[PDB]
RNA sequence: CAGAUACUAACAC
RNA sequence: AAGUGUAGUAUCUGUUCUUAUCAGUUUAAUAUCUG
């Protein structure tokens, strides 16, 4: 292994197809941004001088000047712990061949990047855009959030630079972003949305409100969309173009605390959960995806996926890949 | 009946959930990876995550009704 | 003994059913999905779903119905207002405005 | 040193440091400790605290680092380097000890 | 101090799940929430019926048990020897019956009421 | 070896479970239990789940031998189809108005709990917060 | 009624009549996990007596495979008292 | 509540 | 002429109770019991 240092815990990355650069999102709770760390240090230095009244102020000024210049490396001494609900987050474009940072965007204090995508939009054809889903002021326990944003950058100079385009507000954390049929799907808390690019904001063109809890991930093949719920495992959604509708057509019959998902084939999903299990769920043959009187089955969808594989790995799995 | 965790016809909401929460925190303290998950998510030391879980064991759902 | 067994000593009342008295636990439970209740349903403009089973009182059926309507309306997707368009220069507009 | 799941002192004068996350370390204990020594016997005011200055390593010398991938948070198997054998791109670590690590089957 | 059915119906996210007896629970709001959960199974309908379970299934002539087709075609139904065919019945011809989905409980009246798959076995 | 023969006997067991006679139901429940304990770890969940649909309605049986057999089948099925299923069957009856339903359901729940306390942590349904009480397990909702 | 106290290092025994039988469920099929009993059950005059019925004990008592699979071997001392 | 009959537990002798 | 005992179920037989108008004990509800 070759190791390329990063500043915060990397949540996800994606590979830009035309240059092989990695767009990495890194995010820590209990953390200061560089800007905030600088500001905090400045006021600490000022307060350190203001603490002195006599000729001791000369020594206090020397100590403050020393303190402002001391720079103990975070990788050795630990990053300073900001309070509860404090976030630091960056978007990094690094070359994988040798880990030089091509570009580094630092997000505002208490913005936490949770999802990232790279895609083209059919309305503009050729340009590549990085969409980053951010929570604002997220409090982990108890859970509470001041909404979120999806930042859009165009990715330029043959995949090397993030030109900020616009920032689109959303009501809850955009936890998953998935390029889809020349637009993008976004999982905004429990809501699944189709967004087009626009100019000043991403434009909501379709939505489904029927996912149980928070969307933890999205995968797609063709007209099919596989949604990971944080707890209610896998929901199969079909997008219909002409009607402009997202229809739930199948779901799992077990709670799974999904952490990651890989599509094996057009009917089959491998899942991992928080409890160290892998499973494979398959739509049974002749499952139909072309779909107060309706109740569904067992308070879920009318058709059920069948668990064809279960295995306790023993360790929490955060990635799966057919390769 | 003798086994702590068992219920019966007169088990309240509060009693059952306090069982679920104390049982969850013990599972978290044992499953090293689930503890790993929480420590990374909170950006916190494992030792502090365990300590916080032990603190929460005392009254995990707020006071009895 | 059969009179007490079939619970015919009890006598439930339903306003939606024009204050009919079924006289039975089972009778009552079946009636909600039968003709008289459904007529009252038609008269009040409420569909006779499982939501209104065991509901006997007009003000309740009406208010519960209203609640259900709003819930379903806010659970659905309304592209006429809920789709976003840009008119020019990134000004966001409705589907009807576009 | 990095935050440790366990520390163990070897009789041979080494400190093993099993890191909570990331790589583990074996340090030779060069010295057993001008630095101020704090005590329970010292008078200290209500709400006050002893203070010390962190600095670079002084009693410990790094002798070995055990490359560990915990925690892996996001992995991607791809041939980004055109080597006709894909490399595993893993986003590891936590906090400022995070890294992207490229894994390739073979000996170094 | 209980809710009316009317009251409970408005206090919950899924009124249709509310039954008449629910308001007489210790915790009706928890009960209705639990009934609304994904994949939970209802209590057997007959808990409140006076007749014991399956005891009204009387007064009706029913034919003897229909053998599965692979056993039927073994011919032992006519015999009452060919051990190779007897093996092939279970190990070649055995076909899975119409198995019921999770949560679809039985009761007295129920009876008479690229597209290629991944990781498939290669042909023998 | 039962895995080879489970599907063939499943219809016969289903017929016995549907039978009015208590002994047919009692004996079929015994079969169920043994066959579930023998096929543990070999797939075949689909057949066992289908048979659970037939067995579960018998939880309100009062006959001592029949109830013991049904309980034994359920304990076996807990191993074979998992504590998650068993919990899903028991959820709606735990806080049911009738004490008779609750008594049976808590008895079944207790067997699952003693048998699979650790496993149940993953399977417990989300209970929403009260005004004075916090019931949501927030850590399990953390996203990494 | 089973003793159900903490199982010790003492090994359970079966008389000739009760041999082959699983202590918990009377099955003659697939003995699997060796039975352990509490000290008090092994003590004095009770040394080497049958777990099921208190007879002279000639063979080692076992939980069967099913009882092992169900973790019924874990409940504690299964001497019937 | 009593009588007759059938049955269950590899029940025991 | 392969008998008897222990523990427990099920099914025919012969018994299955008019009440005003409310309360209480109860129960999921009824019934039961007490005014
Ligand atoms: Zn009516
Ligand atoms: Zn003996
Ligand atoms: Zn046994």
């Amino acid at each position: 292994q070759v190791a390329f240092p990063l500043q915060y815990t990397p949540r996800k990355f994606v590979i830009h197809p035309e240059s092989n650069n990695l767009i990495i999102i890194e995010t820590d709770h209990n953390a200061y941004t560089e800007a905030t760390k600088a500001q905090r240090k400045q006021q600490m230095a000022e307060e350190m001088v203001e603490a002195a009244g006599e000729d001791e102020r000369e020594l206090a000024a020397e100590m403050a000047a020393a303190f402002l210049n001391e720079n103990l490396p975070e990788s050795i001494f630990g990053a300073p712990k900001a309070g509860n609900g404090q976030w630091a987050s960056v978007i990094r474009v690094m070359n994988p061949i040798q880990g030089n940072t091509l570009d580094l965007v630092q997000l505002e204090q208490n913005e936490a990047a949770f999802s990232v995508a790279v895609c083209r939009f059919s309305n503009t054809g050729e340009d590549w855009y990085v969409l980053v889903g951010v929570a604002k002021d997220l409090i982990l326990n108890p859970r509470s959030v001041a909404g979120g944003f999806v930042y859009t950058y165009k990715l330029v100079n043959n995949g090397e630079k993030l030109e900020f385009l616009h920032k689109t507000p959303v009501e809850e954390v955009p936890a998953a972003i998935a390029p889809f049929q020349g637009r993008v799907l976004i999982g905004v808390g429990k809501l699944l949305r189709v967004y087009d690019l626009g100019k000043k904001k991403l434009l909501r063109k379709c939505e489904n409100k029927h996912i149980a809890n928070y969307i933890s991930g999205i995968q797609t093949i063709g007209h099919r969309v596989i949604v990971s719920d944080v707890q209610e495992s896998f929901i199969w959604v079909r997008y219909k173009r002409n009607e402009n509708q997202l229809i739930i057509f199948a779901d799992d019959t077990y709670p799974r605390w999904v952490t990651t998902a890989s599509l094996l084939d057009y009917d089959t999903v491998a899942g991992a959960d928080k409890f160290g299990n892998i499973c494979v769920v398959r739509l049974p043959p002749n499952t139909n995806d072309e779909v107060l009187w309706d109740r569904g089955l067992l308070n879920g969808a009318s058709q059920k996926a069948e668990v064809i594989m279960n295995y306790h790995v023993g360790e929490t799995v955060l990635s799966l890949q057919k390769t | 009946s003798k086994y702590i965790g068992t219920g019966h016809a007169d088990t309240t909401k509060w009693e059952w959930l306090v069982n679920q929460h104390r049982d969850s925190y013990c599972s978290y303290m044992g499953h090293f990876d689930l503890l790993n998950y929480f420590a990374i998510a909170e950006n916190e030391s494992k030792a502090r995550v365990r300590f916080n879980l032990m603190e929460k064991m005392l009254q995990p759902c707020g006071p009895p009704a | 003994w059969l009179y007490k067994l079939h619970g015919l000593n009890i006598n439930y009342n339903c306003e939606i059913c024009g204050n009919y008295t079924y006289r039975g636990p089972k009778a009552f439970q079946r009636h909600f999905a039968e003709w008289r209740h459904a007529h009252g349903m038609r008269c009040l403009g409420i569909p006779n779903t499982a939501h209104f089973a065991n509901v006997t009182q007009i003000e309740d059926a009406v208010s519960l119905w209203a609640k259900l309507k709003l819930q379903k309306a806010s659970e659905r997707w309304q592209p006429d207002t809920e789709e976003e368009y840009e008119d020019s220069s990134g000004n966001v507009v409705n589907k009807k405005t576009y | 040193v990095p935050v440790a799941a366990a520390m163990c002192v070897l009789k041979t004068g080494f400190l093993f440091v099993a890191s909570e996350f990331g790589n583990h370390y074996l340090y030779q204990i060069a010295h057993l400790g001008e630095e101020p020594e704090f005590s329970s016997a010292m008078p200290l005011e209500e709400g006050d605290t002893f203070f010390f200055q962190p600095r670079p390593l002084k009693n410990l010398v790094l002798v070995d680092e055990l490359d560990s991938l915990s925690p892996i948070l996001f992995c991607q198997i791809a041939d980004l380097a055109n080597e006709d054998t894909p490399q595993l791109y893993v986003a590891c670590g936590r906090g400022p000890r995070s890294s992207l690590r490229v894994l390739r089957h073979g000996l170094e | 101090n209980r809710f009316t059915v009317a009251e409970l119906k408005q206090l919950v996210a899924r009124p249709d799940v509310v039954e008449m007896h629910d308001v007489t629970a210790q915790d009706p709001k928890l009960l209705v929430h639990l009934k609304a959960t994904r994949n939970s199974v209802p209590v057997p309908r007959h808990w409140c019926f006076k007749r014991k379970y399956l005891q009204g299934k009387r007064g009706i002539e029913k034919p003897p048990f229909e053998l599965p087709d692979f056993i039927k075609r073994t011919g032992i139904q006519e015999m009452r020897i060919d051990y190779q065919k007897l093996h092939d019945a279970f190990f070649k011809w055995q076909t899975k019956p119409k198995l019921t989905i999770h949560g679809d409980l039985y009761y007295e009246g129920k009876e008479f009421e690229d597209r290629t798959p991944w990781g498939e076995l290669e042909p023998s | 070896m039962g895995k080879d023969y489970i599907y063939a006997v499943t219809p016969l067991l289903e017929d016995a479970l549907m039978d009015r006679d208590l002994v047919h139901r009692q004996t079929a429940s015994a079969v169920v239990q043994h066959m579930s304990l023998g096929v543990y770890g070999f797939g075949c969940e689909d057949s066992l789940n289908h048979l659970l649909n037939y067995v579960w309605p018998n939880v309100f049986e009062t006959s001592p031998h029949v109830i013991q057999a049904v309980m034994g089948a359920l304990e076996g099925l807990r191993v074979a189809i998992g504590p998650c299923r068993m919990l899903q069957y028991c959820l709606q009856g735990l806080f049911h108005p009738a004490r008779k339903v609750r008594d049976v359901y808590w008895k079944i729940y207790n067997s699952i709990y003693i048998g699979s306390q650790d496993a149940l942590i993953a399977h417990y349904p989300r209970i929403y917060n009260d005004d004075k009480n916090t019931y949501i397990r927030y850590e399990l909702d953390y996203i990494l | 009624i089973f003793c159900r106290k903490q199982a010790g290092v003492a090994i359970g025994r079966l008389c000739e009549k009760c041999d082959g039988k699983c202590v918990i469920c009377d099955s003659y099929v697939r003995p699997c996990t060796l039975v352990r009993i509490c000290d008090e059950c092994n003590y004095g005059s009770y040394q080497g007596r049958c777990v099921i019925c208190g007879g002279p004990g000639v063979s080692d008592a076992y939980y069967c495979k099913e009882c092992t699979i169900q973790e019924k071997d874990r409940d504690g001392c299964p001497k019937i008292v």
